[PDB]
C-alpha cells in the first residue's frame, strides 16, 4: 500500500470478488486528499463492520472476521488513517458507518461504499514522498483501464476532483463489445481492430489484433494480455507476438493487441507458444 | 344552448388586450390577443350579443360588420381605476390571486367593461365572482412562482449553480445555451414534436463525440450575423465565421449516416455556403487586428491596387538607409541617424558636437538639447509618398470590407437559417450526450392524466450530492389524483416533490429523463407554492381558480398560520377541493398530520410520506417514500444539526413531554 | 489570576487567519488580522503558553522571539480535512450556524489546532463545545441574512425600489450613491464621529435648495480621476471635470456662511485648484469628439504650431472654391463642381452632357455612367499639403493630450481627496435635504443598552404607502428585555420588527431619525431571521452562540414545523435562553400563542400584540402595538383576501368550529 | 368647483379655517387623478361624517349639519365621484371613514384626510374640459403660492406624481421670516428685499419691497397685496404704488412687492390709497 494507485486497484478488486456489475471511483488531488468507491456487490453486516478495522476488538468474537478478504486489505489502511466505511447488507437491514470511532447508521443502496483522506495521517515522510498529483490519477487512470478490458461485464465510472473523466459502460450479455473497445483504446485502435478466434482442444483464444499495415506511432502504445482473466508480462509470450509481426511482414515495429486467452491449470508450456502464433497470423491475411 | 354574451376590447399601439361577461350565469375571463387573426378568432368564438370599444379604436375593421356596438368614452378604459374598481368588487387588495396582475392591456377592457356593467344592471351582481386568463402560449405553461422557484436557469442567490442548466448545459456554443434555455421556458406540447426530438436525440448517442467538438470550432455565428445586420460587424467576428464555414462539408458528412428523417432534415436546413466560404477566405488574413480603423486586414492577393498603394510604402526603410549610408560617410559625421517622428515626420539627427559640421543643404525642423535635426526636399519628398499611400491604401481597405456587407446581405435570412438550424443541433446533440452521459431514459405518452416513474431521480440535486440519489417510482392517475406526504425534515418531501416537476418539463422538450421507464398522460400546467404571510396566502388562491382536471399542483407547507388551527383548518379544506371539485393530479407535502385523515375521508387520495430511522445521538433519513404516514415531531432531532446548544434542547425536550403528557 | 493558553496560525500570500484553546476551560474563538501590527497586538493580547505554526510560514518575525514554539507539516493546515474535521466534532454538515463558515484563512488555524488536540490530550474533550467570530471593525457587525433581508440597497428581486436607498438616494451625482451605500454597509460607532455629522447634518439644513443643484453640474468626478490615472481618460470625461472645476469658487462662499467646524473642515477639503482649471479651459474646446483619435479636441490659442499646421488645411475650401467658380465661368459648365473622394483623392465632376465640353487641360482619373471626373496638376499637388498637414496636426494632438496626464498627476492625491470630499458632501447634504423633505428627528446616545422610540415609522414602508404611517413608540432596557409579540396578519408584526432594525442603523450614520425622539444606548450586533426548514433552523443557532448582552436579535415565527409540539418547544426555549443567559435587547415575532405564557414565566419579559378590530364580514388592523397578547386565528379571515372560492372558505368554518370545538 | 386648481383652494382653506398649522396637499396627473388633503385641524366626529355627504338622511338628525361650512363644499363633490373621507377627532375618539361604499374605522392622527378620484362617472364632456393637466399643476402651484405668502404659520408640502415639489416650513412666532420669503419667491427676490414698517393709528403695513434700482425681469414678476390677510381685485392700490415706483426713480418699470395692511374696513378709502404711498417710498430711501 504505497502509492494511491495500488490502495485503488486492490479496493476495486474487493468488489469484483463480490460479483460487481457496477463500481464508482471518484477521486480529488492525485489520491492524496479524497478516494471513493462505491459497488453493488453484496454488502457487510453491522457485526463484521466494527472488528474488521479496530487491533484486540477481536478476541472474543467468535471467527467473524472470515467473512471479509477485504476486511484485511481494510485493517491495515485503517491504524494510520481517516477511514470511513459505510453499507447496507442485500439481506433486509438498515444502512450501518464506520468513521475515522463511531459507528451508527446511515443511508445506502445494496452494497458498499468507502470514503478517505490522505491514508498515512501521522507518518511524515511516506507522505513526503507520495508522488506528484498529475502522475498519480495518470497511473490510476491505467489501473481502471487495464481491469476495464479485464471485465466488459462490470460498468465502471472514473471521476476526478467531482469531474467525470471516464464511463465504461457494462456491455449485454452477448452484445456490442466494439463500443467499450473504443472507449477504452481510443477510436483509431478500434477502426484498425482485427478479431480473433482460435480454438485447438481445452485452448481457446479470443480477442483483437490492429492490423500491422495500417499500425501507426500513436496504436503501438496498446500491449495487453490475460489468461483466463489475470495478465502475467511473461516474456514467453513477448516472443510468440513478435515472432507473428515479423512473419506476415518483415519490418518488426511495435505491434497493438488485446488478447483473452482460456485454458486449465498450468502457470508459466511450449503447447501455448505455437497456439499464440498459430492464431495471430491467420487473422491478419 | 347559444347565450346572451357581453364583451369589451381595447388597444394601444402594441396589441390587444380583450375581456366577457354573460349576465344569465356570471362568468368573467381575460386575454390578450397579440395579433390579428387571433383577435378576429377571439369574437368569432365568445360572439358577444354587445360589444364595447373606445371611441379612437385603430383596428376597426374587426367591429363594424359585427352586432349590437357601444362607442364608448376614452377615461373609461384607464388602467388605475379599472384596478381600483374591479379590486373593490372581488375585494381584494390586488389582482395576484386571479392570474393576471400584470397583463394591463386585458384590464382595461376587464376595467371598461365593470363600469358599464355597474350602469347597465345598476345592482349588486354577486354572480359575478372571479376572472382567469386564458394562455397564449398554449403548449401550456408555467407560473412566476414554479420558475424563480425551481431554478432551472437562475438559482436561489441569483447566479447559474446549482441549475437544470448547470448539468444539461454541457453546450459547446453560446447560441446552443440560450436556446438550450429557452425549450426549457416553454415546453413542446405538440405530440409529434416531442417525438421528433426522441427519434432525433437517440439517433446521436453513437456519434456524441465525433461531432461535439466540430460545433465549438462555430462559435456564436447567430450574434455575428447580428453586427453583420447593424453593419457594426468587425474583423475577428467574419474570422471565426470562416472557421465555422470550414466545418460545414465535415458536418455534412457525419450526419448523413445517422438513422433519423428529422436529423437529414436539420442536415439540410445547415446547407453548405460554398462561394461565401472562397470570398472570406480570399478577401481576408488569418486573424486581422480587433477592428478595422488601423488597417491589416484585407490579404495581399485579394486586390491589384490594394498591393499598388502598399508597394510605396514598401519602397520605405532601403531608401532611409542608402541615404542614412550615403550621408554619413559624405559629411563625416558617424552620429548621423535619419529617424521618423510621429509629431514631426522624419528627419537627420547629429550630434551635438558635430552638428554644425553638417552640409548647407540641411534645412532646421528641430533643435533639441543634446542634438539639432534636419530636413531635405529627397526626405520631405519621400515624406509625402509614404504617408499619403497609407492613407489611401488604408481607405481602400475601409471601402472593401463595408462592400463585402453588400456582398453577403443577399443571403442574409438563409444564413440566419443556418445559424439557427446549428445553435439547435448544439442543443439536441448536448441532449443526446447527456442521456449518453447521466443515462437517462426515453418516455411515452398516454391518453389522459397520469403519471408513472420507475425508479426516478432528482436530476440536479443527485448531481451536486455525496451519496447517489435515492431513487423512488411514483404512481399518479385519475383514480389515484392526490397523495397527502407526511414526515421528518430532510425527508426529502419538497425534493420528492420538485423532482417530480423536473421529469415532466424534460419529458415535454422531447429528451430523455431520470428514471427506468417514464409514461405520461397531459399535463397543461404547472404550479407551485414556495414557502414564504399576505405573500403566502395570496399566491395560493391563484393556482385554485387556474388549475385544471390536467394540471400538476405543488404544495408544500400551506398554512404557515397564527394559530394551531387557522393552518390546519385551511388545508383541510384546499385538499378536498382538489379531490372533491377540482380532481386534479396533486402532491400535498404537509406537517400537519390530521389531514392523513383524508384518505378515509375522500375518494382518491392516499397516504404517503418519507420513513426515517431514528436512532440514539444519531438519526437515519431513509429518503426513500413510502406508504402511510408520519411519526411524530422530528424537529427537535434536527435541531442540533443546526448546532443548538443543549441549554435549549434539553429545555426543549423538557418542555416537550410536559406537553407530550398530555396528548 | 492568570491562565493555560494554546494558539495556532497559518497564512496565504493575502494575510493571517487565527485560532486559540484553553484546556483548563475549553474556549475557543477565531479571527483573521489583515496586517502585522494587528497580528502581533493579537499573540501579544491572548500570549499563548503553546504556540504551532506550519513548517512554512513567511513572517516569522512574529514568532522567533516567543515561547514554546511548536513547528507543524503543511497538510494539517489544510481546509478540506480542518473543515471535514471540525464538522465531525461539533456534529453538524456544516459551520454556518457557528457564524465563521466564509472565513476559511482562519479555519486552516482551526483545523490544524484540532487534530494537534486530538493528539495532545486524546482525551474526552466536550468542553470544546463551539467557535465563534470576533470582527475587526469592532465598530459593526451586520449579518448576511439582515443585509438580504433588509434590502437597504437591493430588494427580494434583485432591483433598487422598495429599498431605503430608493428614498434616500436623491443623491446628485454617482460617487454620492455610492458611498451613501457604503455607509449603509458599515455604521460608524466612534461616538465623536457620529456627532460630527450630527453638526454638520442640521446646519445644512437652510442651505438644502441652494447647494443641490451645484454638486449635480460635477458628475462622476472620482472615476473620471480613474481613467486619469489609467492614462484612458478621454475628452468629454476631461470637459466635465472643467465644468465641475469652475463650481469651487461657488461652493466656498455658500459653505463659509454655515455654523458647523466640521463644515469648515470638509470646506478645505473641497479646495479650490486654480491653476489646474485654467489649463483645461485653455487646452481644450468647450466640447470636443468622444475620443482624441480623430482629433478636434485641443482648441485655436493654446498652441502655435497646432494653429500652424492647421493653417496648411485651412487654406483648403477658399482654395478649391476659387478654382470651382474660375472653372465654371472660364468653361461654361455649371454642374462642374470639385469635389473630395476617399479612394481616389479630389476631382472635378461634370454632368455627362457638358462632360465633352471641358478644356484639354482636364486629365480623366475618373469615367462614371452619367459624367466624367478629371483631375488637375493644381489639384492634385494641393491634395498632399492638405492630408499631411492634416495628420501632422492630429500627430500633434495626440501628443499634447496625453502630456496633461503628466501634468496633472503630481496632483492626483489631492485631487482623489477633493473628489472624496465632494462624494461625502454630496451624501451630507442629501441626508441634510432628506431630513428635511421627511422629518427626521437627531438623537442622543447613552451608556447600556436600550432603545426609546417616540412616534417612530417605519422610513421606507410609510413612503410606499399611499398614507401617513402608524407612528408607535418603543421602550426597551436591560430590565425590559424582551418582548412577545403576537396578533392578525398584515398585523404588522414583522413591520413594526422591521422598522426598528432601520431606526438603529440610520442613527448610527449620524443621520436623523424617522420618530420623533430617539434615545439609544450601545447595539454593537445585528442578527436576524428571515422566513423560509433545513434552511430556517441552522442560522438560528449562529445568533444563539455570537449575539450578545448588549446586541439586536430579531425572530419572525421561528418553529414552522413538523407537528403540534416542535415548533412550541423550539421556541419556548430560544425565548428563555436569550432572557435567562444571554439577556439581549430582543424582539420575538410569534404565531404560537402558549408562548405568551413567558412574562410570567420569566423576568424582563412583558406581553405586547398588534391588535385588529373585526366588524361582522370585513376587518380592522390597527397598525398599532398594544400591552398585552392576540385574539385568534386571524388566517380564515385573510384567506379570501387572496380570492378564496367560498366552497372552501366555508368548508374551512365548517371545519373551523369542529376543531374549535374542543378548545 | 370647475378646475382642479379651485376645488385644492377651497379645500386648502377648509383647513385653515380650523386652525391648521400643517398642510399636506399630494397630487397626480394635473388632479385629474388624484388629489390628497391632510390637515391638523380640528376633526369631524363619526355622526358628522355620513350626512355631509349623504340627501334626505339630514331630516331626522337635530342640525348637526351646523359643524361644517367644508360640509357645504363636500356635498356638492360627492354625488357625481368617488370619495374618501376619513377622521378622527381630537376629541374623545377612534377614526372613521367614508369611501366611494362604507363607513368603517381606519387609522389617522389628530385632524382630516380627503383621498379622490377623477370625477365625472357618466357626464361626456364636462371632463373633455378639464386642461392638458400641466397647466393645471401650475396652477395649483400659484394656489399654494399665494396662501403661503398669507399664512407664515401654517406647514405646507405640495408634492406631485408622490414626489416632493415644495415645502414650506412655518416660521416660528416671532422667527426669522426671511426663510420663507427665499422658499416662495425664489433667492433672487430676497436678496434684494427691504422691508417696510409703517403705522397711523388704527392703520398698520408691514412687508417688502425689492430695491427698484436692482428690479430685474425675473423680480418683477411678484406682486401681491393682502388686506388683514384677504387679497382683494382692487385697481385703487395699482395707483398708490406705482406713484411711488415713479417717485424714487422717475423709469416706471414693473415692480416686486408683498405687503401686509392691518386695518378696520375702507373697502374700495383714500385714507387707505396715501397711507400706502408714503410707507413705500421712505423705504427706498
Ligand atoms: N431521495 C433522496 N436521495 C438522496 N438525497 C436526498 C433525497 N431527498 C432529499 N435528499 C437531500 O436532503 C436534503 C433535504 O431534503 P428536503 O426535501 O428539503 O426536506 P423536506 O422534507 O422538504 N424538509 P425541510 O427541507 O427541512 O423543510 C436535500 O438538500 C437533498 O439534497
Ligand atoms: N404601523 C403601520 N402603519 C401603516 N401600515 C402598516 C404598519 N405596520 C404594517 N403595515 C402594513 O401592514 C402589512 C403587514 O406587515 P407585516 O409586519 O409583514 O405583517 P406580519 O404581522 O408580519 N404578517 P404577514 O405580512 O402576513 O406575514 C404591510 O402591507 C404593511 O405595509
Amino acid at each position: 500500500v504505497e502509492r494511491p494507485a495500488s490502495v485503488v486497484k486492490e479496493l476495486v478488486e474487493n468488489s469484483l470478488d463480490a460479483g460487481a456489475t457496477r463500481i464508482d471511483i471518484d477521486i480529488e488531488r492525485g489520491g492524496a486528499k479524497l478516494i471513493r468507491i462505491r459497488d453493488n456487490g453484496s454488502g457487510i453486516k453491522k457485526d463484521e463492520l466494527a472488528l474488521a478495522l479496530a487491533i484486540a476488538s477481536l478476541d472474543d468474537l467468535e471467527a467473524i472476521i472470515s467473512l471479509g478478504f477485504r476486511g484485511e486489505a481494510l485493517a491495515s489502511i485503517s491504524s494510520v488513517s481517516r477511514l470511513t466505511l459505510t453499507s447496507r447488507t442485500a439481506e433486509q437491514q438498515e444502512a450501518w458507518q464506520a468513521y475515522a470511532v463511531t459507528v451508527k447508521p446511515a443511508a445506502h443502496p445494496v452494497g458498499t461504499t468507502l470514503e478517505v483522506l490522505d491514508l498515512f495521517y501521522n507518518t511524515p515522510a511516506r507522505r513526503k514522498f507520495l508522488r506528484t498529483e498529475k502522475t498519480e490519477f495518470n497511473h490510476i487512470d491505467e489501473i481502471i483501464r487495464r481491469i476495464a478490458l479485464a471485465r466488459f461485464d462490470v460498468t465502471i465510472n472514473l471521476s476526478h476532483n467531482g469531474k467525470i473523466v471516464r464511463q465504461y459502460r457494462a456491455v449485454p450479455e452477448g452484445g456490442q463489445k466494439e463500443r467499450r473497445l473504443g472507449a477504452i483504446l481510443g477510436t483509431a485502435f478500434l477502426e484498425q481492430a482485427l478479431a480473433i478466434e482460435w480454438q485447438h482442444g481445452d485452448l481457446t483464444l479470443r480477442g483483437w489484433v490492429a492490423d500491422p499495415n495500417h499500425t501507426t506511432p500513436a496504436l503501438a502504445e496498446i500491449q495487453y494480455f490475460y489468461v483466463n482473466g489475470r495478465m502475467m508480462r511473461d516474456r514467453l509470450i513477448n516472443h510468440a507476438i513478435r515472432q507473428a509481426y515479423e512473419d506476415k511482414l518483415g519490418a518488426d515495429q511495435q505491434p497493438a493487441f488485446v488478447l483473452y486467452l482460456e485454458i486449465d491449470p498450468h502457470q508459466v508450456s511450449r503447447l501455448v507458444h505455437d497456439f499464440i502464433y498459430q492464431g495471430v497470423l491467420s487473422v491478419l491475411q | 344552448r347559444q347565450d346572451n354574451l357581453l364583451a369589451a376590447i381595447w388597444q394601444d399601439s402594441k396589441g390587444f388586450g380583450y375581456a366577457t361577461l354573460d349576465i344569465s350565469s356570471g362568468r368573467f375571463r381575460l386575454s390578450e390577443p397579440a395579433d390579428r387573426e387571433t383577435m378576429a378568432a377571439e369574437l368569432q368564438r365568445t360572439n358577444p350579443a354587445e360589444l364595447l370599444y373606445a371611441e379612437d379604436f385603430a383596428e376597426m375593421s374587426l367591429i363594424e360588420g359585427r352586432r349590437g356596438l357601444r362607442r364608448r368614452p376614452l377615461w373609461e378604459f384607464e388602467i388605475d381605476t379599472a384596478r381600483q374598481q374591479l379590486n373593490l368588487q372581488f375585494g381584494t387588495r390586488d389582482l395576484v390571486g386571479f392570474g393576471v396582475e400584470n397583463a394591463p392591456r386585458g384590464l382595461s377592457a376587464a376595467g371598461a367593461l365593470l363600469q358599464y356593467a355597474k350602469c347597465t344592471q345598476r345592482t349588486t351582481l354577486p354572480h359575478i365572482r372571479s376572472i382567469t386568463m386564458e394562455r397564449e402560449q398554449d403548449s401550456i405553461i408555467m407560473d412566476a412562482a414554479t420558475r424563480r422557484n425551481l431554478e432551472i436557469t437562475q438559482n436561489l442567490a441569483g447566479g447559474a449553480e446549482n441549475t437544470l442548466a448547470s448539468v444539461l448545459d454541457s453546450t459547446v456554443t453560446p447560441m446552443g445555451s440560450r436556446m438550450l434555455k429557452r425549450w426549457l421556458h416553454m415546453p413542446v406540447r405538440d405530440t409529434r414534436v416531442l417525438l421528433e426530438r426522441q427519434q432525433t436525440i437517440g439517433a446521436l448517442q453513437d456519434f456524441t463525440a465525433g461531432l461535439q467538438p466540430v460545433l465549438r470550432q462555430v462559435g456564436d455565428l447567430e450574434r455575428i450575423l447580428a453586427r453583420l445586420a447593424l453593419r457594426t460587424a468587425r474583423p475577428r467576428d467574419l474570422a471565426r465565421m470562416r472557421h465555422a464555414f470550414q466545418q460545414l462539408p465535415e458536418l455534412r458528412a457525419q450526419l448523413e449516416t445517422v438513422d433519423s428523417a428529422p436529423v437529414q432534415a436539420l442536415r439540410e436546413k445547415m446547407g453548405e455556403f460554398a462561394e461565401l466560404r472562397d470570398l472570406l477566405e480570399r478577401a481576408i488574413i488569418d486573424t486581422p487586428p480587433v477592428l478595422v480603423r488601423d488597417g491589416g486586414v484585407i490579404a495581399s492577393g485579394y486586390n491589384e491596387e490594394l498591393d499598388e498603394w502598399r508597394a510605396l510604402a514598401d519602397g520605405a526603410t532601403d531608401y532611409l538607409e542608402r541615404l542614412e549610408v550615403r550621408e554619413r560617410e559624405r559629411t563625416g559625421l558617424d552620429t548621423l541617424k535619419v529617424g521618423f517622428n510621429a509629431v514631426h515626420g522624419y528627419y537627420i539627427q547629429i550630434s551635438r558636437g558635430q552638428s554644425h559640421l553638417a552640409p548647407i543643404n540641411y534645412m532646421r525642423r528641430q533643435t533639441l538639447k543634446n542634438a539639432e535635426r534636419y530636413i531635405i526636399p529627397e526626405l520631405k519628398e519621400y515624406e509625402d509618398k509614404v504617408l499619403t499611400s497609407k492613407g489611401k491604401a488604408l481607405a481602400l481597405e475601409k471601402q472593401l470590407y463595408e462592400e463585402l456587407f453588400d456582398l453577403l446581405l443577399p443571403h442574409l435570412e438563409a444564413l440566419q437559417q443556418s445559424a439557427s438550424a446549428l445553435a439547435e443541433l448544439d442543443v439536441l446533440v448536448n441532449l443526446a450526450e447527456r442521456a449518453y452521459t447521466l443515462n437517462y431514459t426515453s418516455p411515452t405518452f398516454i391518453d389522459k392524466p397520469g403519471i408513472r416513474i420507475t425508479e426516478g431521480r432528482h436530476p440536479v440535486v443527485e448531481q451536486v450530492l455525496n451519496e447517489p440519489f435515492i431513487a423512488n417510482p411514483l404512481n399518479l392517475s385519475p383514480q389515484r389524483r392526490m397523495l397527502i406526504i407526511t414526515g421528518p425534515n430532510m425527508g426529502g418531501k419538497s425534493t420528492y416533490m420538485r423532482q417530480t416537476a423536473l421529469i415532466a418539463l424534460m419529458a415535454y422538450i422531447g429528451s430523455y429523463v431520470p428514471a427506468q421507464k417514464v409514461e405520461i398522460g397531459p399535463i397543461d400546467r404547472i404550479f407551485t407554492r414556495v414557502g414564504a404571510f399576505m405573500v403566502e396566502m395570496t399566491e395560493t388562491a391563484n393556482i385554485l381558480h387556474n388549475a385544471t382536471e390536467y394540471s400538476l399542483v405543488l404544495m408544500d407547507e400551506i398554512g404557515r398560520g397564527t394559530s394551531t388551527y387557522d393552518g390546519l383548518s385551511l388545508a383541510w379544506a384546499v385538499a378536498e377541493n382538489l379531490a372533491n371539485k377540482i380532481k386534479a393530479l396533486t402532491l400535498f407535502a404537509t406537517h400537519y398530520f390530521e389531514l392523513t385523515q383524508l384518505p378515509e375521508k375522500m375518494e382518491g387520495v392516499a397516504n404517503v410520506h418519507l420513513d426515517a430511522l431514528e436512532h440514539g445521538d444519531t438519526i437515519a433519513f431513509m429518503h426513500s417514500v413510502q406508504d402511510g404516514a408520519a411519526s411524530k415531531s422530528y424537529g427537535l432531532a434536527v435541531a442540533a444539526l443546526a448546532g443548538v446548544p443543549k441549554e435549549v434542547i434539553k429545555r426543549a425536550r423538557q418542555k416537550l413531554r410536559e406537553l407530550e403528557s398530555i396528548s
